[PDB]
RNA sequence: AUGAGUAGCGAAAGAGGGGUGAGAAUCCCCUCCACCGAAUGCCUAAGGUUUCCUGAGGAAGGCUCGUCCGCUCAGGGUUAGUCGGGACCUAAGCCGAGGCCGAAAGGCGUAGGCGAUGGACAACAGGUUGAUAUUCCUGUACCACCUCCUCACCAUUUGAGCAAUGGGGGGACGCAGGAGGAUAGGGUAAGCGCGGUAUUGGAUAUCCGCGUCCAAGCAGUUAGGCUGGGAAAUAGGCAAAUCCGUUUCCCAAAGGCUGAGCUGUGAUGGCGAGCGCGAAGUUCCUGAUUCCACACUGCCAAGAAAAGCCUCUAGCGAGGUGAGAGGUGCCCGUACCGCAAACCGACACAGGUAGGCGAGGAGAGAAUCCUAAGGUGAUCGAGAGAACUCUCGUUAAGGAACUCGGCAAAAUGACCCCGUAACUUCGGGAGAAGGGGUGCUCUGUUAGGGUGCAAGCCCGAGAGAGCCGCAGUGAAUAGGCCCAGGCGACUGUUUAGCAAAAACACAGGUCUCUGCGAAGCCGUAAGGCGAAGUAUAGGGGCUGACGCCUGCCCGGU
RNA sequence: CUACCCAUGUCCAGGGUGAAGUUCAGGUAACACUGAAUGGAGGCCCGAACCCACGCACGUUGAAAAGUGCGGGGAUGAGGU
């Protein structure tokens, strides 16, 4: 699978940017990644060594404006550690 | 009161599932009807 | 024997059990057992085909040949058991190879005893022979008609057969109830008693004890409406309306003779 | 529109003071008094699908307003090697290559594979935010798998090692009942720690408050329960046989498999009353519904399977086995509610919802009655205390006159002790009936028992003494009994949602069909129920335990 | 939902009642027998959870298209889910 075709957004919340100073990054993945996916992923876009991937994945939200009934696309997180003493990334 | 309606889903879709209307030849009617009339949710 | 209970309850009031004298063990090996789906009537129609019949208490089979189809090996037997799914005990012989099979026990064997399932064994009560080397005047039983299937004709506890003449292909046999039979003389069957004796005498007393034996109950006949039985209605207890009482199915049931008339075994029979 | 601002406002204790705000009986605070507590409390299936979280908003959604929320808005919230489910197995049942050569379809037949509520399996204990936690983190472990490797040992053709979709063992099974062993928990019983000695009279320690601890893993150790072992020989386990299986001798305790716990570590931690910090943190007693464990014994109704496992060879075989290092280990389920206001009931409906935990005092009690931890004041109120309605509370004299009828209601209940009729199928009837003593204080840290080494703790037999009230199981709460009578023998079951019985069922009786491809049945064939059964068995009809009994008529059907 | 049925786990507070046996003592030529202790079987008994609807009362444009209240019959087997 092509590398940078894996991720798509990575997540802004108080919970990214508490993790951020615990060396730890929140990525939005797609639906299918595997998690060995993940891991080589970052290694091969960035290169810092990866302690380990941790994947939720939440459900849609029942969001309706007006009339029409949609509901939100799932969206599956990915929270990943990184090794002591390894690259920080913005 | 136990009411007529107990809801467990592997007991619906394994009766009215997608697969368990097609197990025959009269399976595929109540499909058949069920896509030329216009409906959106068409299994159970 | 046939043991008695004090009424404690109404319950146990006429109850008689056997007192098992003759099961020593209570051990059936794991090399002989077998499952057995309780059916109660119905298959893959689902339908009850046999009334009163379902859940008693669950059951392990015993596997037992029939047919003493091994020739000329000395046994020995080593354990009687307790059987559930018939009305005989059944003994767990140990031949010299090794080969554990089980029996049907006859009255007046023993633990220890030896028994010859061979062609030309010596007539004991508990041997296997084909018929033509048996005579007139003995005691036989797990008659066979196919000859090498397997014991067939008297099989439950408490029986016997007879043997009454040899013509050469045909034998004649007198089983229970009286009847006689031409049988194939290249059929094996044992020799003896079958070994309760007293099955028959047994006063079940409860009606759970005799559910637990996998038996639902009989509604009567006069009981039912109408359509679901035809001896129904009626303003109460009313009687037989019909004449000749019929079965719940369209037939009657008094005298009423139900063999095929054109059945394939008539030149067998000689008496009924 | 009408009824008419009329019925209803869906069980339940709040009142007051501050705060918010235009507005508040309801919203947010504190204070007490309230209510459940074998549940109105914590975990978790079924399901629910965003309700959970914080921040704003009050047009409607709440049987009422409303600043609030299970509502409407914008953000935010679930992390696994291990258990819950997959890549492990398998019954029920189903799907089903061919084949069974089916008025078209089509039930589906073994092979084969689905399918768990079963068996199998590696992980816990402490923090933590406004939401996740045997997943995050900090500690501390194991589990299979792989050598970039390091050490070992053995052997490369009797050549070490592997061990199979094959063989065998083992996994592997129920119901009652009772010791024994240990433990969660419980007592604060002693001792210790910390805090306080009060102003309502008294009580400086003779008193009071609260706290009186810790796994998994590893190492040993153990209550016990099982099972005879050795050696030769093999018509067997489709071949193979050292393993089983039998068969002979030789010894009758050893051995093995087993295990709840125990102690050492784990702990030069972590909790811990109390004010980010942190003390003591023992011993004794009580004692299971959980554990040894279906382990034992007994009864009879005779109590799944296959795979991990272990072993046997077949067969595989030139580098393997052991240890240490280093390394990998995936998807789902994870929020929140889960006796409920998030589910089924048209609703925020007095109903229903499997499972695990289940506190103290009296008590046998999971009864009841207040209470712990913890949760609740539940969504209309205030004000007069009316005819009437209901659930409730008392009635002097009277007792069934009331009435279809003792319907209803009171009366009885607890435990100990004395006493018990007719009849009886000797089991019962019987707790028959009929009455009696029950509290408190003293002889008593009792006679006596348990427990311990003693010290001390629990269990409290009988009496004597005496004080008390009307009463003495003072509260709640747990049989009303006796005489006959038919009908059904009996416990059982139905008229979900008028009708619980005198009906059905029932054991036993009984006449008859039916020789095994039985009969009967499903229904035009099959196929595999009856039955891995075989006249001491299986359908069918007729009656209803037992005891005494079952007579007459074969003309018509 | 329900009616039976099929494989599968699971639950049932306590107290009473005491047979078949067993053993000991006595007894008999010896079994019959007798008395103690033990042992504990039961569609056994009383009574919670839990099922279940009998008897009245309440309800009946009900809290509820079948309930609650005060009591009731089974509650280790033909049982309940």
């Amino acid at each position: 699978k092509d590398p940078r075709d894996v991720l798509k957004r990575p997540v802004i919340t108080e919970r990214s940017a508490d993790l951020m100073t615990e060396k730890k990054y929140t990525f939005e993945v797609d639906v299918r990644a595997n998690k060995t996916e993940v891991k080589d992923a970052v290694e091969s876009i960035f290169g810092v060594k990866v302690d380990k991937v941790n994947i939720m994945n939440y459900k849609g939200k029942s969001k309706r404006v007006g009339r029409y009934t949609g509901m939100t696309s799932r969206r599956r997180k990915a929270i990943v550690k990184l090794t002591a003493d390894s690259k920080e990334i913005e | 009161m136990k009411r007529t309606f107990q809801p467990n889903n592997r007991k619906r879709s394994k009766v009215h599932g997608f697969r368990s209307r097609m197990s025959s030849k009269n399976g595929r009617l109540v499909l058949a009807r069920r896509r030329r009339k216009g409906r959106k949710v068409l299994s159970a | 024997a046939i043991k008695k209970y004090k009424p404690t309850s109404n319950g146990r009031r006429g109850m008689t059990t056997s007192d098992f004298a003759e099961i020593t063990t209570d051990k059936p090996e794991k090399s002989l057992l077998a499952p057995l789906h309780k059916k109660g009537g119905r298959n893959n129609q689902g339908k009850l085909t046999v009334r009163h019949q379902g859940g008693g208490h669950k059951r392990q089979y015993r596997v037992i040949d029939f047919k003493r189809d091994k020739d000329g090996i000395p046994g020995r037997v080593a354990t009687v058991e307790y059987d559930p799914n018939r009305s005989a005990n059944i003994a767990l012989i140990n031949y010299a190879d090794g080969e554990k099979r089980y029996i049907l026990a006859p009255k007046g064997i023993q633990v220890g005893t030896e028994i010859m399932s061979g062609p030309e064994a010596d007539i004991k009560v508990g041997n296997a022979l084909p018929l033509i080397n048996i005579p007139v005047g003995t005691v036989v039983h797990n008659i066979e008609l196919k000859p090498g299937k397997g014991g067939q004709l008297v099989r439950s506890a408490g029986t016997s057969a007879q043997v009454l003449g040899k013509e050469g292909k045909y034998v004649l046999v007198r089983l229970n109830s009286g009847e006689v039979r031409m049988i194939l003389s290249a059929c094996r069957a044992s020799i003896g008693q079958v070994g309760n004796e007293q099955h028959e005498l047994i006063n079940i007393g409860k009606a759970g004890r005799s559910r637990w034996k996998g038996i639902r109950p009989t509604v009567r006949g006069s009981v039912m409406n109408p359509n679901d039985h035809p001896h129904g209605g009626g303003e109460g207890r009313a009687p037989i309306g019909r004449k000749s009482p019929m079965s719940p199915w369209g037939k009657p049931t008094l005298g009423f003779k139900t063999r095929k008339k054109k059945n394939k075994s008539d030149k067998f029979i000689v008496r009924r």
